[PDB]
């Protein structure tokens, strides 16, 4: 989605909006996966 | 910090921070490949007190630049990176804490990390050396400090479970259950007077039970144990208060 041209057409951010839910290192992911 | 007549100019307290940062990087990684493993090997061991040993020494240096109120000193690092490698060092120290007390193999380990922790509570008693009321120093503090405050907490209740031991050693039903000067008792009689003292619960008190490794005639020896869990907790517990 562009947002370069907001002045003439409007962006829809309320699709590119995202959420950070879970912030983990590789290893307790790893740890996790397999649990 | 700072050499006024050269041209050029290198901070040797922020060299000496990052190389901190990536030590304590370096034990964190090392610290999460042998969390899942029940046993440390004798290999991960010598790793565990070369490391420690190093970020020891790094400690001592960094208290050194800082000592005898070097206002300039204090204010690079606490601008500096110092935060991260203590708010690292507090995750590791709150979890190995808990993970080597459980086994009797690790006591030189846990001794050496418990000793790295009060060369860690000393450098930051030095960075509040001169410290003023609203000082950027203390807030700076207190951010990391918020950052890291359940492995604080968690480090607060393993002391306070080992601070405790004392009194209840101390106590009446402790020496009645040890009628005699030999001073060994059995997990049925440590487990009861713990239970009738009522100030632990019964995760402390299986906590307490494994921390304490069971002979051939199941009777522990209370006073090496509440020396080794108690003398290392006295002398951190009171820098960290």
């Amino acid at each position: 989605e562009s947002t370069s041209n907001s002045k003439n057409v409007p962006p829809d951010l309320s699709i590119c909006t995202f959420v950070l839910e879970q912030s983990l290192s590789v290893r307790a992911l790893q740890e996790m996966l397999a649990n | 910090r700072t050499q006024t007549g050269n041209n050029t100019t290198v901070n040797i307290i922020i060299s000496t921070v990052d190389y901190l940062l990536r030590v304590q990087e370096s034990i964190s990684d090392f610290y999460w490949y042998y969390s899942g493993k029940d046993v440390i090997d004798e290999q991960g061991q010598r790793n565990f007190s070369k490391a420690i040993q190093v970020a020891k020494q790094v400690f001592n240096t960094l208290t050194e630049y800082i000592q005898g109120p070097c206002t300039g000193n204090q204010q690079s690092l606490a601008h500096s990176r110092l935060w991260d490698a203590v708010v690292g060092f507090l995750h590791v120290f709150a979890h190995m804490q808990m993970k080597l007390s459980q086994d009797s193999s690790q006591i030189e380990l846990l001794k050496e990390l418990m000793d790295l922790q009060k060369d860690m509570v000393v450098m930051l008693l030095s960075m509040l050396e001169g410290n003023v009321v609203n000082g950027t120093i203390g807030k700076q503090m207190v951010d990391m400090l918020v950052e890291s405050s359940n492995n604080v907490e968690m480090i607060l209740k393993f002391f306070d479970m080992f601070l405790k031991l004392k009194d209840l050693t101390s106590s009446d039903t402790f020496k009645e259950y040890d009628p005699d000067g030999k001073g060994v008792i059995s997990k049925r009689d440590f487990h009861k007077a713990m239970e009738s003292h009522k100030h632990y619960t019964q995760s402390e008190t299986e906590f307490l039970l494994s921390c304490a490794e069971t002979d051939e005639n199941e009777t522990l020896d209370y006073e090496e144990f509440v020396k080794r869990f108690h003398e290392p907790a006295k002398d951190i517990g009171f820098n960290v208060a």
